């Protein structure tokens, strides 16, 4: 993949202007909810059985918040995801068997949350960098 | 299928952001053809898809008036979208996986636009319903 | 949806194959767990997951036993699976994805098993039923 | 993507038992009947109205045998295939538009046809190294993307 200069700037600048602390919590939560099949991969989170329960539920809440941490990680080495993601990857599509399907639709879920915070700084081109990022992320995860 | 709960809230929801479904419309048209610009070719044989497209804008009206008349057809998306169906699915042989992105871009600009509406529960419904909508547009495929 | 075409065309094909069921059903599930070794984790509760295996033989009458009561409800799949719906969907939390891996794995089969019968026709009805009872099946995730 | 000698010997021989002028029109035709959208990146190949037509269809045959002589060079060649799918990767992408979700299909309406003609010597040990095959086809097919 290739990044110009402005792409770099704009993804930095769309992860700076968030709180990993609210956006974590919200972008899983959602995922749980919307999408709840997923739910088979926390079985040891407590409790997930209702959308009030997730989204109160802090161990959910702190994964979600490892995950953005685990995206700055990319943010910060937009040339070499593949690489960084090499164990997340084996992880998620070996170890957890966690079908790649599902890696688009956290991704979306996250999308949704940073647009509701972002407002209308999260304009199109805005939003058509991030998701090439995403993206690169999702594949990243992916098998092999 | 859409539960009692699930048509209250898509309902509601549409209730409260209609009066913006022209906005709604062009920025969620807008963003899919740049977010995704795969889809640009499905509308080349108009003269402008630049950002601010007058065609561009017009036709984000058409679409939320397709929503509209889902969501007053919401208890039998199949019949209400069957013409619908037969334009995209059959006569532009659109490809179903950009009915999910068009889908996925309306909720991104409802969330932006709505942010307060748009719950959790307000999300599992609509995206239910958007797949409906996507399920009956895919009516007249084979 | 399933037109009085399709409806005809599964009914007919199955009228064909239904004698081999078990076998159908040991193949097909049989090799989703070796083609998609991703849903082997579903069935770790038996130890011995071969194809053929004692129990991948019994599940796979089972699977076939649930394919056969689709076709007998098969003008509503909807309601007719709806039990079969609540443990995959919400007990199990089956990922959908799978269910596409095991109609792909059944499609393989009727076309080894009866290529002459198995004609291109036949494939977009049995498709097209088969993505019903998916979406059956997915009737009580969300 | 690692290979043992007895997956490459597998590969070979199912590619190698069939006739190319038979798999490839049923394939792509499968394909466009059963996946009907994708006929929308045929346009310039004739009648595709109904099953008959495409089946009938001998622009969608030819292209369904050059579709198999394509596989072919990942057969023989089969630590390479990234790299010698880079190009068609880009007419997918670039001509056609093709969403990489359609690559799939494409490869499911193969081994259907596959299947058809193999009989029960396309066992299920032998499906999953197949399906492992196309697997890297198909992933080398969206890179580009
Ligand atoms: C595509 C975006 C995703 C990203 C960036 C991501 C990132 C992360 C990271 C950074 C971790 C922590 C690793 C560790 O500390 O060992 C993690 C763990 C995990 N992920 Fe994801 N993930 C993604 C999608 C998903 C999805 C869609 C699911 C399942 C539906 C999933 C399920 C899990 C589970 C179950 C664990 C932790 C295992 C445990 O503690 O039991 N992830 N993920
Ligand atoms: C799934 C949600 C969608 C809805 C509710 C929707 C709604 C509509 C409506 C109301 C029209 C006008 C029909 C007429 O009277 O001509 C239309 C036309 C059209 N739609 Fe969509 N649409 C959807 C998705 C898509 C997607 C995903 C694409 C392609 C990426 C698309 C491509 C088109 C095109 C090419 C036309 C005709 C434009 C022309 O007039 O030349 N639609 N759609
Ligand atoms: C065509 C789609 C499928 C059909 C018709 C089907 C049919 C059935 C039937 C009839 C049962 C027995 C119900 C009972 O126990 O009362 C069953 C159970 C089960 N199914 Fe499926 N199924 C489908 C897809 C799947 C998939 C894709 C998976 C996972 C990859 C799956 C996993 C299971 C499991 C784990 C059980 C319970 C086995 C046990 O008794 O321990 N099913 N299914
Ligand atoms: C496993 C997936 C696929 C493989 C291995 C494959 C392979 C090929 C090959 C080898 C060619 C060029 C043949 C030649 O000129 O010698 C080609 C071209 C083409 N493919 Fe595919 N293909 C795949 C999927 C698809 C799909 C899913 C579509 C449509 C939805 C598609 C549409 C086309 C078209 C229209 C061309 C002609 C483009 C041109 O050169 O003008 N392909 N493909």
């Amino acid at each position: 993949v290739e990044w110009t200069d402005q792409e770099r700037a704009t993804i930095s600048s769309i992860f700076g202007s968030l709180d990993y602390d609210d956006i974590g919590p919200k972008a899983l939560s959602r995922c749980l909810i919307v999408y709840p099949w997923t739910q088979r991969h926390f079985g040891s989170f407590g409790n997930l059985y209702n959308a009030e329960a997730i989204i109160g539920n802090q161990k959910v809440a702190a994964h979600g918040i490892k995950v953005l941490h685990g995206l700055d990680r990319a943010v910060k080495n937009m040339d070499n995801i593949k690489e960084i993601y090499a164990e997340l990857s084996i992880l998620h599509s070996e170890k957890l068997h966690v079908d790649p399907d599902n890696f688009k639709l956290l991704a979306d879920c996250l999308t949704i949350v940073v647009a509701a915070k972002m407002g209308s700084g999260f304009n199109p081109g805005t939003q058509a960098t991030f998701q090439k990022f995403l993206a690169v992320v999702v594949s990243a995860l992916g098998k092999q | 299928s859409l539960s009692d709960k699930d048509k209250a809230a898509v309902k509601l929801l549409w209730s409260k952001i209609s009066k913006s479904s022209d906005a709604i419309g062009n920025d969620a048209l807008s963003r899919m053809i740049v977010v995704y610009p795969q889809t640009k070719t499905y509308f080349a044989h108009w003269p402008d898809l630049s950002p601010g497209s007058p065609h561009v804008k017009a036709h984000g009206k058409t679409v939320m008036g397709g929503i509209a008349l889902a969501v007053s057809k919401i208890d039998d998306l199949r019949a209400g979208l069957l013409d619908l169906s037969e334009q995209h699915a059959y006569k532009l042989r659109v490809d179903p996986a950009n009915f999910k992105i068009l889908s996925h871009c309306i909720l991104v600009v409802i969330s932006m636009m709505f942010p307060k509406e748009f719950t959790p529960e307000a999300h599992v419904s609509l995206d239910k319903f958007l797949s409906g909508v996507s399920l009956a547009l895919s009516e007249r495929y084979r």
